[PDB]
RNA sequence: UAGGGAUCGGGUGGUGUUUUUUUAAU
RNA sequence: GCCGGUCCGAUUUUCGUGACUGGCCAACGGGGCCUUUCCUUCUGG
């Protein structure tokens, strides 16, 4: 709850200030992903554009 | 469709699904003659939708200049539909390339009221506001006769 | 006859580009109006000198309720005044020179859309009655 | 620019003064 | 001039043209309720009212049912025991068309009246 | 010749008059132009029916006209 | 009706009386109505008559929620709990399944078909769906054999009518009656149901609809209260139906439950890893209560009860590791009862305890604080849970992983090996010297500039209050007291070191002057009070009397006023500071009223103060009103209105 | 820190800790946010998922925030993630209040056109639409925009912009 | 009942010749 | 409706039921409170 804000970005830093091995363990932690989704008309907007590129790929059968 | 469109099947009293783009009404519906799955419908925004069930989805939604009155497939190309609108000309797309109307049958008076394509899969009936039917070809573009 | 007027937006509220404040422009107002400028000139030279569109939408009312409520009253409207001017302006013409009879019939027309407007004003009482153009 | 002498109430009150008064 | 009626007679010499939208610039909620009530019996499509602050705009998309709308400009007290001479002295039939009466709902029909059970004045009719 | 009475083509609401379209507005826009001589900025109508004065040094900024005023040849301006 | 058209129309307005209330007027009328002899059959018959005729889904629903009325009404009633109209359950089962030439003719329009040649069927319907919450609520009293036994032909009829509402309660029903044991009939009633839901989800284009959600469940009940499962691949196509559904919502708590139901039972599909894939993802990123939670649970249950390789197991790790640095504060709190749920119930905590513990004080180090709160708690079980070399490798980081790195190491000693911990605490008490040194007097300074860092300090505070090395950081204290909440936790540790324990004279005079130039201010208070009560004893209850008089912005007018109070040989070692409470005789005007008034409450000397302080008071009026006599201003004496206004 | 007190909370409490944090980020603000004033915010569920904070203003300072609302807004949506902050005011009558709260619900600006339709059926259906401005960013926010709107008047409010969207 | 061309007065936009450029004008 | 728990029996996990508990979620309704902010104008004495 103490909440001092101290300008800190030291998530690496703070790994990569001791011996060996633990950088390994670090290194063994690590993916860096699952950001934040998009509002509901754009996500719905972007997933009815796929299944736009799917229906024109399925009726590219009866192309020929 | 109504307020927005449904899907229904005849074993349900309530609707099975709910389908539209945004709170718009729907002034008619198609479906195909071959790969059923898909349709297309019309809007009193002037817009085109098309839509798949498949996907469950609608898809893409063009918007013209003047409300399409009928839209109706072509049962032997199964991707292209004439569409009959309030401007004196029933517009032909392609569906896979909407930007570009790939016709336009330009020989009425009045608001086209419908259309409708022939099974064997050339020639056009419209028949318009105005007291008169149209035959048209589809390789044409302008009336072959009229009734 | 024709239409030739302005066509004030559908926005009803300071249009965002504004970087000035309310008080401000309040300010300018009275400013102007210490200088002794009508409220259709407030009106204009407050379109050009900052960019209000007009004090309806920029203050909370407009500029006729606004001095009154900073104490510059007019002790006549607008209109009244600008007719009143024109009708002695008038009459001071037709006075060094009786001939012009177009004149005349001009000052019959002024006269009568003065009285029409001095009846509307009488008749909603926001001058004291017994006011009849002298 | 083109200010009246008239048709505010503080302005006609200073000229009814001045006429009061000289 | 009145604008209910100049507003029907708007409506009723397009249809007699043979246009599909018409335009109808001075607009009201008594307008509003009453081509309400006539596309509620279908005798238009639907229609917009675009909302500008200075009078509101009306745009009808008609179809091809209405033959001639119109008001009475004396809008007097008709009886629940008058409407039926009113309807035959308007109208080509009985059942044939309507007549819409302001009342304490307000923009019923004659059908709906005499099922409600009320009346007042009458301000229109259409057929 | 026969487009939809209600929203039209933004190309035809351009063409037409301010007070025969659907919604009227204004077509004269505000504009933030430049004082050559003391170099600040400020807002000035476009059919501006006074010649307006910088605060700074009152030069000139636009002599008025009919319709748009004409800005005073060593100004410059931007839309906003 | 009328009156109800009357209510639900738009253009009647003007009354409190005409929003209507219409549905407990059953709710509470069945309550006594419940002869369940001829007036239940009084409230059925007219919903009957007015059935028959006509309906819109508007009467059709509000009609739904009557019938719902009746429904609760008798689930709170008491009158039917033993099988007594079981017999009507019954009833309404057995109740639901040439010669115009001279004829005169007018009213041209015609007879509409569509009166009936259904709605009978929609009577059927509801009615079915009425008595079938009749037997649901009655599942509350009993569950008995052979009174239903004779139901269940109707309950199959009834289900394969397939008109939405009645299915919707006879998947409940069914799911309720599948803890119970009828015989082979059942067996065939229950395979043959399990294969009607698989057919509805096959003709359903969606699973997002109560149908298909309730029938989710039905599916679950079925997988978890059987003798016999069935059809490994149908029930792979239905987890594949299931799986593109996840993201949109209406889906949530039917469908959930069937995904903890099968990854309970254990059977092991291609299809599940996907589905613990999407539902990790929405664990972390979902904008619902409780659906994260429920998400986490089953992908807890399918993290631990399943089987998978040495990279799942790495790349789950660690996709928990980031997405602690979530932006939300609630989805970062599902990930930390994740990480809660892997430490309460190791190898793999000991492989992974170093990294989540550098990840949780990454995690304190971030956003304001509801989330480092729960870093510090996570910690803490893993600090504990720790049984050598995690809290080895824990205190090297913490001795060498500036300010953060201090403020880190402070933090992990308040947390949690005495001896390493004690040579922590000297490289803590080094740190503690060079930090509480002379900061505290520039920062006096300051404030004195004013009325003319501070995370070493508050770290050196949190670390003096977890740990003649006590008197040295005593004195450091002290020094440190001598930047609001810096002066706060000072106040706190000096009164904690000098309850666990002139130089008190000194330490009065500083936490006097730290007073005068908000509830650490009432402890402080407090403090100074009890040390004044312990208490050059008489010179310095003199000049605690004179700081008080000195004191009387209104936290610290109203703690003057509560020690005045309290403080004040009744008035011989008393008579010193009551000339503040005579002068004193919004909202801080009233606190302050309200002391005084308690003070006055709380003889002979009192009348003789109160008389010095008057004549005190009138004499410096007078010499006010003969400066002013002598002086004659009147603008500064009367701006304060145009100031006001 | 700078919010009425009469009940304080911890989300209002962390905006404004937002605030003094942009104001610790000083350059800029050169007192100007001095003369903020909350009456108070509040969380709102949406049909999108997520959630939009209403924070009230009591206008004689709606222009006060006169151009900190586009800054403190990025500041905000980097700060508090996920979330749509919408500014208020607050109080014959009442449909002027509405409109009002709908005028500065949108941005300081920005409404065009409020059209309604009426269909065959009797259902009505009222769209409100802006004009063109910044729509690569305010096409995100438009669900949020109608589902506050109808959770703060009941009236079913459809919004729209005059492009191909 | 509706449509089109031309002209006069005003305004907006375009972009060629008449025009011209540090005297003002437009 | 979701979930945790005191239990009986099997267990050294987990389930059957009967009790009983709380943490929370939606639908109902009941009692208040805020939307008459704190400050100026009645028909007559
Ligand atoms: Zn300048």
């Amino acid at each position: 709850g103490a909440s001092g804000k101290l300008s800190l970005t030291d998530m690496m830093n703070v790994i990569d200030d001791r011996q060996v091995i633990e950088n390994a363990n670090l290194l063994k932690g690590k993916s860096s992903t699952y950001e934040v989704p998009l509002p509901q008309r754009i996500q719905q907007r972007h997933d009815r554009k796929a299944a736009y590129e799917i229906s024109r790929q399925e009726v590219s059968k009866w192309n020929d | 469709g109504g307020a927005k469109i449904h899907l229904w099947d005849v074993n349900r009293l309530k609707p099975v699904s709910d389908l539209s783009w945004g709170a718009d009404n729907i002034t008619s519906l198609k479906f195909n003659q071959n790969e059923t799955d898909i349709l297309a419908s019309t809007g009193s925004d002037n817009s085109i939708v098309l839509y798949d069930l498949r996907t469950n989805s609608p898809t893409q939604k063009i918007v013209q200049t003047m409300r399409t009155n009928a839209i109706c497939w072509n049962p032997m190309e199964a991707f292209n539909f004439v569409t009959a609108n309030e401007d004196h000309n029933a517009y032909y797309y392609d569906m896979r390339n909407l930007s570009r109307s790939l016709n336009v049958f330009k020989d009425h008076v009045s608001a086209v009221m419908d259309v409708d394509f022939s099974p064997t899969g050339d020639e056009i009936v419209t028949g318009s506001y105005d007291k008169s039917i149209r035959i048209y070809k589809t390789n044409h573009g302008h009336s072959r006769e009229i009734y | 006859k024709g239409i030739s007027s302005s066509a004030i937006p559908y926005s009803r509220n300071a249009p965002a580009w504004f970087k000035l404040s309310s008080e401000s422009v309040i300010e300018q107002i009275v400013k102007y109006a210490r200088k002794g400028l009508t409220p259709s000139q407030i009106g204009v030279l407050l379109r050009d000198a900052h960019g209000v569109t007009q004090a309806r939408v920029i203050t909370g009312n407009k500029i006729m309720r606004i001095l009154k409520s900073n104490g510059l009253a007019p002790e006549i409207p607008e209109d009244l005044y600008y007719l009143i001017k024109k009708a002695v302006s008038v009459r001071k013409h037709l006075e060094r020179n009786r001939k012009d009879k177009d004149a005349k019939f001009r000052l019959i027309l002024i006269e009568s859309r003065i009285h029409r407007l001095a009846r509307y004003y009488r008749t909603v009482a926001v001058l004291p009655p017994n006011w009849k153009y002298e | 620019k083109k200010a009246k002498k008239d048709f505010y109430r503080f302005q006609v009150r200073e000229r009814k003064k001045q006429e009061i008064n000289q | 001039s009145s604008v209910l009626a100049d507003a029907l007679n708007a409506i009723n010499n397009a249809e007699k043209t043979g246009k599909r939208q018409v335009l109808l610039r001075p607009s009201s909620k008594v307008i509003i309720k009453f081509l309400q009530v006539m596309q509620k019996h279908g005798y238009i499509g639907e229609f917009e009212y675009i909302d500008d602050h200075r009078s509101g705009k009306i745009v009808v998309q008609l179809n091809g049912r209405l033959n001639k709308c119109g008001v009475i400009s004396p809008r007097f007290n008709v009886k629940i025991g008058d409407i039926e001479k009113w309807t035959a002295n308007l109208l080509p039939a009985r059942q044939f068309g309507y007549v819409i009466l302001t009342t304490s709902a307000g923009i019923m029909d004659h059908e709906e009246a005499r099922r409600k059970h009320v009346s007042g004045k009458i301000l229109g009719f259409v057929y | 010749l026969v487009q939809d009475l209600l929203h039209p083509t933004a190309a035809s609401e351009a063409r037409k008059h301010k007070l025969k379209t659907l919604v009227q507005g204004p077509r004269s826009y505000f504009l933030d132009v430049k004082c050559p001589g003391c170099l600040n900025i400020t807002t000035v109508f476009s059919h501006a029916q006074t010649a307006v004065t910088c605060e700074s040094c009152s030069t000139i900024l636009c002599t008025p006209t009919g319709g748009k005023a004409k800005l005073s040849e060593g100004t410059s301006f931007r839309r906003k | 009706g009328f009156a109800g058209e009357e209510k639900d129309s738009e253009n009647y307005h003007t009354k409190v009386k005409e929003i209507k209330s219409n549905k407990s007027y059953d709710a509470g009328e069945i309550l006594a109505s419940n002869i369940s002899l001829t007036e239940f059959g009084t409230l059925l018959s007219p919903v009957k008559a007015l059935l028959m005729v006509r309906i819109n889904l508007r009467n059709q629903n509000k009609l739904s929620e009557l019938l719902r009325r009746y429904l609760l009404g008798l689930n709170h009633n008491s009158d039917s709990e033993s099988e007594s109209i079981l017999k009507f359950c019954h009833q309404l089962f057995q109740e639901s399944e040439k010669e115009d030439f001279f004829l005169v003719n007018l009213e041209s329009k015609s007879y509409t078909i569509n009166s009936n040649s259904l709605l009978l069927n929609s009577t059927l319907q509801k009615f079915a769906l009425d008595l079938l919450r009749n037997v649901i609520t009655r599942h509350r009293s009993f569950l008995t054999v052979s009174h239903l036994e004779g139901f269940i032909p109707f309950l199959r009829d009834s289900l394969l009518s397939e008109n939405e509402g009645v299915v919707i309660s006879t998947l409940r029903i069914l799911i309720t009656l599948i803890r119970l044991d009828f015989s082979d009939e059942s067996s065939e009633i229950f395979k043959n149901c399990a294969r009607k839901v698989l057919n509805i989800i096959k003709v359903s284009p969606s699973t997002s609809s109560e149908l298909c959600q309730m029938g989710l469940k039905f599916l679950s009940a079925f997988i978890r209260h059987t003798d016999s499962t069935l059809k490994d691949t149908a029930l792979s196509y239905v987890l594949g139906r299931v799986l593109p559904d996840l993201n949109e919502p209406s889906r949530q708590g039917l469908a959930f439950n069937f995904l903890k139901a099968l990854v309970s039972k254990h059977i092991m599909l291609p299809e599940l890893y996907d589905i613990a894939d999407t539902t990790r993802e929405i664990m972390v990123t979902n904008h619902s209560k409780e659906i994260r939670d429920v998400s986490r649970s089953v992908y807890y249950q399918f993290l631990m009860e399943y089987d998978q390789s040495k990279g799942r197991l790495e790349k789950q790790f660690k996709f928990m590791v980031d997405n602690l640095q979530y932006p939300t504060e609630s989805g970062r709190q599902s990930v930390m009862e994740l990480i809660n749920l892997i430490i309460t119930k190791p190898a793999l905590l000991s492989k992974l305890s170093s990294s989540f513990f550098l990840a949780l004080v990454n995690v304190s180090f971030n956003d304001d604080a509801p989330r480092c709160r729960e870093m510090a708690s996570v910690l803490i079980s893993t600090m504990l849970p720790k049984l050598e070399n995690k809290d080895l490798e824990i205190v090297e980081k913490y001795i060498a992983a500036d300010n953060a790195s201090f403020l880190n190491l402070g933090l992990r000693t308040y947390k949690v090996s005495i001896g390493f911990e004690h040579t922590i605490e000297l490289d803590e008490l080094a740190i503690k010297r060079i930090r509480y040194i002379l900061s505290d007097t520039s920062v006096g300074s300051e404030h004195q500039w004013d009325l003319v860092f501070s995370s070493y300090m508050e770290a050196t505070e949190s670390v003096y209050k977890h740990g003649w090395d006590g008197i040295i950081t005593c004195l450091l204290y002290p020094h440190s007291w001598v930047a609001n909440l810096v002066h706060q936790l000072i106040a706190n540790k000096d009164k904690l070191e000098i309850s666990l324990t002139t130089i008190a004279t000194r330490i009065l005079h500083q936490l006097g002057a730290p007073s005068i130039p908000a509830n650490v201010s009432i402890k402080t208070l407090v403090n100074i009070s009890i040390l004044w009560k312990e208490q050059t004893g008489e010179d310095l209850k003199y000049t605690t009397a004179i700081d008080y008089m000195v004191t009387r912005g209104i936290i610290r007018s109203d703690e003057h006023r509560m020690d005045s109070f309290m403080s004040k040989a009744l008035l011989v070692q008393v008579l010193d500071e009551d000339e503040v409470i005579a002068e004193g005789e919004y909202l801080e005007t009233y606190y302050s009223r309200a002391v005084d008034e308690e003070q006055e409450e709380l003889l002979e000397d009192k009348l003789q103060v109160s008389d010095f302080t008057k004549i005190y008071t009138a004499v410096k009026q007078t010499v006010l009103e003969r400066r002013k006599e002598r002086r004659s201003a009147d603008k500064k004496l009367r701006k304060h209105a145009r100031s006001r206004e | 820190a700078k919010i009425l007190s009469q009940a304080p909370t911890e989300l209002e409490l962390q905006v404004a800790q937002a605030f003094v944090e942009l104001e610790n980020s000083s350059p800029e603000l050169k007192a100007e946010l001095r003369p903020l004033q909350f009456k108070s915010i509040r969380e709102i569920d949406v049909a999108g998922g997520k959630k939009a904070l209403a924070i009230f203003v009591p206008v004689p300072s709606l222009a006060g925030f006169h151009k900190v609302q586009t800054k403190l807004t990025r500041e905000l949506e980097k700060k508090f993630q996920d979330r749509h902050v919408i500014f208020l005011a607050e109080r014959r009558t009442l449909t002027a209040v509405h409109d009002k709260i709908l005028e500065d619900l949108v941005f300081p600006t920005e409404i065009v056109g409020k059209r309604v339709r009426y269909l065959v059926g009797g259902n009505k259906i009222q769209k409100v639409l802006l004009d063109s401005k910044d729509v690569q960013q305010i096409d995100y926010k438009l669900e949020s925009f109608q589902a506050v709107y109808n959770k703060l008047t009941g009236k079913q409010i459809v919004f729209e912009i005059p492009s191909e969207t």
